[PDB]
């Protein structure tokens, strides 16, 4: 039980202990902290609002010293998310400037981040072209594909 | 222990997804 | 490369970087608490500060 686990068992209390809404996140078994099951709901007044979107976190064994793989186990229309479901942002940014990842970055504030990039996609990796294009070419359209989404995480 | 917060947790994910639907809908 | 007493590893009995409690506590010149273990190892893997994305330059 070195600092990963004890880290990552840690941190697994508070988000049950202190849960946010639309917020579900933990560890796929007891004997396996390392894969982790993240079931973020997207906040309402946005384009992916009621949208449960499930997401699969693979942590590092140097944990928190290295970012966990987050990606995303259904399809999504974010510039900043590949189309495999890779994420990619700042926060997640190992340095081997202004955001970039810390061991002093939780879990739950790296979903804070995937949360509010989901409300405002900034897009600064450019992972997916083809809505990063449309998010400045053509808002409207963006705005029917991001909903369209939100069906298909719902089931509806 | 070891399964109980298991069943815990994978209330909170379905309940969470059941309500964004009975919201998205209602909405 | 400790030159801090252990009272303020008591008095900071955490880590925001391999978290729990040590002895070997020093204190950044952007006033952070960090164990000399740790920073070792972080100041390896970069040399700016977790909660201050800011590069030390002393
Ligand atoms: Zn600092
Ligand atoms: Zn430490």
């Amino acid at each position: 039980a070195g600092t990963a686990l004890k880290r990552l068992m840690a941190e697994y209390k508070q988000l049950t202990l202190n849960p946010p809404e639309g917020i579900v996140a933990g560890p796929m078994n007891e004997e396996n902290f390392f894969e982790w099951e993240a079931l973020i709901m997207g906040p309402e007044d946005t384009c992916f609002e009621f949208g449960v979107f499930p997401a699969i976190l693979s942590f590092p064994l140097d944990y928190p010293l290295s970012p966990p793989k987050m990606r995303f186990t259904c399809e999504m229309f974010h510039p900043n998310i590949y189309p495999d479901g890779r994420v990619c942002i700042s926060i997640l940014h190992a340095p081997g400037s202004a955001e970039r990842w810390s061991p002093v970055q939780s879990v739950e504030k790296i979903l804070l981040s995937v949360v509010s990039m989901l409300a405002e996609p900034n897009d600064e990796s450019g992972a997916n072209v083809d809505a990063s294009k449309m998010w400045r070419d053509d808002r409207e359209q963006f705005y029917k594909i991001a909903k369209q989404i939100v069906q298909k995480s719902l089931g509806l | 222990s070891a399964d109980e917060r298991q069943r815990m947790l994978v209330q909170r994910k379905d309940e969470l997804l059941q309500q964004a639907r009975k919201r998205f809908l209602n909405k | 490369a400790v030159a801090t007493p252990e009272e303020l590893a008591v008095n900071n009995d955490d880590c925001a970087i391999c978290w729990d409690s040590m002895q070997a506590a020093r204190k950044l010149p952007c006033g952070h608490l960090f164990h000399n273990s740790c920073l070792r190892s972080w100041l390896e893997q970069d040399t700016s500060c977790p909660t201050c994305r800011m590069s030390l330059n002393i």
